[PDB]
């Protein structure tokens, strides 16, 4: 089972603060058990994932996560190294980072967080071989993002 | 005139004050392209890759003369304290295609 | 020091005449000669001299294989020659104390016959891009009235020099693109980092019109620094590190991408053949043929000399011939007349070998051309 | 030796063109005119900007990033000339292009080429 810690102070994340809605999906259950996000490169949820990102994240991270007043999220560099893994990315969104990048549990359901995460992974512009959050099959069909 | 230089030479990133305004440089880009800060703030650039980089403001931006910042090696930092409100564009000397912007308010 | 068969014949003919003149009672009355009128066979060789502070350009009659004149230049100058043979010029750089002190960037224009400068135009704020000599980093507009030069730092820009009014006009801001291919008095194309071409339309005032074409090559396909461009045909011939050739037709005023062709055969590529050198490609407008310097080499030895030249039909990509040059050749070019001459310059031998562009046979050579000759320029007077 | 053959690095003589750190050097080795492997000769100006290359070190089997900074404000030295292009890309990818005179940042705006140094700036790929 994955270890879910606040990326800043290392304290255990408290899922008791999570919204009761959207904590039951197969995606969330699978994720909390394996640390694997089944929504990655899932054609069926990407359309909604894009909308979630657009309304909640684009203002600071850019239309294509290329960065704006906030840091880019579309290449292999991460201020917080753990974000190269979905367990880490999830932890960042749930527990928050610093400054205006605070916890998202008050606005997003656990399922929505996973869907938003999937869009961030889809915006990756790096080499597919470097996308360790993708399975072999997913890597085969992945193409670095381009506007 | 519109900015002061805390340190003429780059320093170890470890010396960067915690919770300081930082712009990371990696994968041939300034990770935060349009940084917004307030008058008086000190911005710190930190190179995160082997490829050397620097910040360069053409003449007439921060003063009468251009400001060719020193080249930073991996894990080195360089700071600039803006004292005047305004938008300041900059680029990387050897890599003209690398551009960034600091908006002081 | 060492005479080539060509200069040996010239030296003998001159001795014969001097001896006969003396015997006939003729007196010697020294004067300053004028170079013969510019023709299709005149060829120019520039010597960057391995980055020396001062350089030289040799004016050669390709038919006789004789040096008919010279021109002094500063640090890494960019030479240009009017296709109509009305003048020659270069963008140059000098310093108050040889290689240090105050720097002066300037454009000098020369009379093609007397070789005297007819204009000296200073360029404000030393804007020249100092780099190994690339013919298309400084270009003339087809009307021959404007000279355009590239600036790399602090930002990408193209300087505009009015040769007619003998004055610097202004700097044009452009995207992250390189090289300058003029197609009209007010338009030129550049090649950009993203793989597209940029069309720049400018005027005497105001910001220029910049439009991008589609991306024509991928990130991993590398286009060499020395593409061949025929302004009169509006043809841009651009080889990649592997010999694949991209041809762009700009004769309509807009970029039209022609089908790419492989300059090397399937067997040659399999045997390790790749183009290599400085000016690796040449284009003959009238015959619509492409000449490329190639040899067997490792993938990262793309700047070494080559000993072979392959010729292909630019329209179909058909292999027409492969010449064994017999020397270490760095750069090639061709005259633009009916029966073209193939110029093969050896930086190491400091010699220009002159071949028949059809048979590949070596006709004559001119040696002692500076310290490190690299660039050949010819005019398309047709 | 065939100039067209694959370049083979060595780690025993810095004044030879096949010394491993010179895998993408263009010009002259500074050590031959009063400088050293990583220092400029007296009287010249040290540039800050430069093109780089990942060079393979046969001694430890690791690849290091070399920053080819030029020593400027002097006429070319004329000693120990070398031209290697391992991983060298065209001018539109300037970060790896070596025909460019990398003198930017040198004191007194010195832009003339004298020689090139081969300092390591970090580990590569
Ligand atoms: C502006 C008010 C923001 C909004 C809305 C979102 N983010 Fe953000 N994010 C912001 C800042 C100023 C920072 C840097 C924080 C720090 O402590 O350094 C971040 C950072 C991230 C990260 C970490 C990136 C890294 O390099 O490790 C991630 C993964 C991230 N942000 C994601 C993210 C998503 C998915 C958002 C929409 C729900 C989102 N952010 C909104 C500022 C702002
Ligand atoms: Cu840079
Ligand atoms: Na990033």
């Amino acid at each position: 089972a994955p270890q879910f810690f606040n990326i800043i102070d290392g304290s255990p994340l408290n899922f008791d603060d999570a919204m009761e809605e959207g904590r039951d999906t197969e995606a969330v259950k699978h994720f909390l058990e394996t640390g694997e996000n089944v929504y990655n490169e899932d054609p069926e949820i990407l359309p909604e994932a894009e909308e979630l990102y657009a309304g909640m994240c684009s203002g600071c991270h850019g239309h294509y996560a290329e960065g704006k007043i906030g840091p880019g999220l579309n290449d292999a560099y991460w201020t917080y190294p753990g974000n190269e893994t979905d367990v880490g990315l999830f932890s960042t969104l749930y527990g928050g980072a610093t400054g205006q990048m605070g916890p998202m549990w008050g606005s997003l359901t656990l399922d929505e967080m996973l869907r938003t995460m999937a869009w961030v992974r889809h915006l990756y512009t790096g080499d597919p071989k470097d996308a360790s959050w993708l399975t072999d099959e997913q890597k085969a069909g992945f193409t670095p993002f381009q506007p | 005139d519109k900015a002061t230089i805390p340190s003429e030479s780059p320093f170890a990133a470890a010396e960067v004050a915690d919770g300081a305004i930082v712009v990371d440089i990696a994968k041939m880009k300034y990770e935060t392209p349009e940084l917004h800060v307030k008058v008086g703030d000190t911005v710190t650039w930190i190179n995160r890759e082997a490829m050397p980089h620097n910040v360069h403001f053409v003449a007439g931006v921060l003063g009468e003369a251009a400001l060719k910042g020193p080249m930073m090696k991996k894990e080195q930092a360089y700071s600039l304290t803006f004292t005047e409100a305004g938008t300041y564009d900059y680029h990387c000397t050897p890599h003209p295609f690398m551009r960034g912007k600091v908006v002081v308010e | 020091e060492a005479e080539t068969q060509a200069q040996e014949t010239q030296g003998q003919a001159a001795a014969r005449a001097a001896a006969a003149d003396l015997a006939a009672g003729q007196d010697d009355e020294p004067r300053i000669l004028e170079a013969p009128a510019p023709d299709a066979r005149r060829v120019y060789v520039n010597d960057p001299a391995h980055f020396a502070a001062v350089t030289q350009q040799f004016v050669i009659d390709g038919e006789a294989g004789r040096v008919i004149g010279m021109i002094d230049g500063g640090f890494l100058p960019n030479p240009v020659v009017a296709d109509d043979g009305s003048f020659i010029a270069h963008a140059s750089t000098v310093f108050s104390r040889i290689a240090r002190g105050e720097r002066t960037d300037y454009v000098e224009v020369f009379d093609p016959v007397t070789l005297l400068p007819t204009a000296d135009i200073e360029l404000p704020d030393a804007p020249r891009f100092l780099v190994g000599t690339y013919p298309w980093m400084t270009s003339l507009t087809p009307d021959g009235k404007t000279l355009l030069f590239y600036q790399f730092s602090p930002a990408p820009a193209v300087g505009v020099v009015d040769l007619e009014g003998k004055a610097f006009k202004r700097m044009l801001d452009v995207p992250d693109c390189y090289h300058i291919f003029p197609t009209a008095p007010d338009t030129f194309f550049m090649h950009c980092r993203d793989g597209s071409l940029a069309k720049v339309a400018f005027g005497t005032e105001g910001t220029p019109e910049i439009t991008h074409t589609e991306v024509f090559h991928p990130e991993d396909e590398f286009l060499i620094n020395h593409p061949a461009y025929s302004q009169k045909a509006g043809r841009l011939v651009w080889p990649t590190y592997t010999g694949k050739i991209h041809q762009i037709d700009l004769s309509s005023g807009d970029a039209k991408f022609l089908p790419a062709v492989e300059a090397l055969t399937e067997a040659e590529r399999a045997d390790g053949w790749r183009p290599g050198g400085w000016q690796q490609v040449a284009y003959h407008r009238a015959l619509d043929r492409i000449y490329l310097l190639v040899d067997q080499r490792d993938e990262w030895r793309h700047k070494t000399a080559s000993r072979f030249v392959v010729v292909l039909d630019a329209k179909t990509g058909e292999r027409l011939a492969k010449f064994e040059m017999g020397h270490e050749i760095d750069s090639i070019n061709v005259s633009q007349d009916e029966k073209p001459l193939l110029y093969a310059l050896s930086t190491g031998d400091k010699t220009l070998y002159i071949h028949d562009a059809e048979s590949g046979e070596e006709l004559r050579s001119v040696n002692q051309l500076g310290h490190g000759p690299q660039v050949i320029t010819t005019a398309d007077m047709g | 030796t065939d100039p067209r053959a694959k370049w083979v690095p060595q780690d025993n003589d810095i004044q030879a063109c096949d010394y491993w750190r010179h895998c993408s050097i263009d010009g002259n080795i500074c050590d031959c005119s009063g400088g050293s492997l990583t220092n400029c000769p007296p009287g010249t100006k040290l540039a800050t900007a430069s093109w780089v290359a990942s060079c393979y070190n046969p001694t430890d089997g690791q690849s290091y990033l070399i920053a080819y900074r030029d020593c400027c404000g002097y006429n070319v030295s004329g000693r120990c000339p070398c031209l290697n292009t391992e991983g060298e890309l065209p001018v539109y990818r300037p970060e790896f292009a070596n025909d460019i005179i990398w003198c930017f940042g040198a004191e007194d705006d010195a832009m003339t080429y004298h020689c090139t140094i081969s300092p390591i700036v970090g580990k590569a790929s």
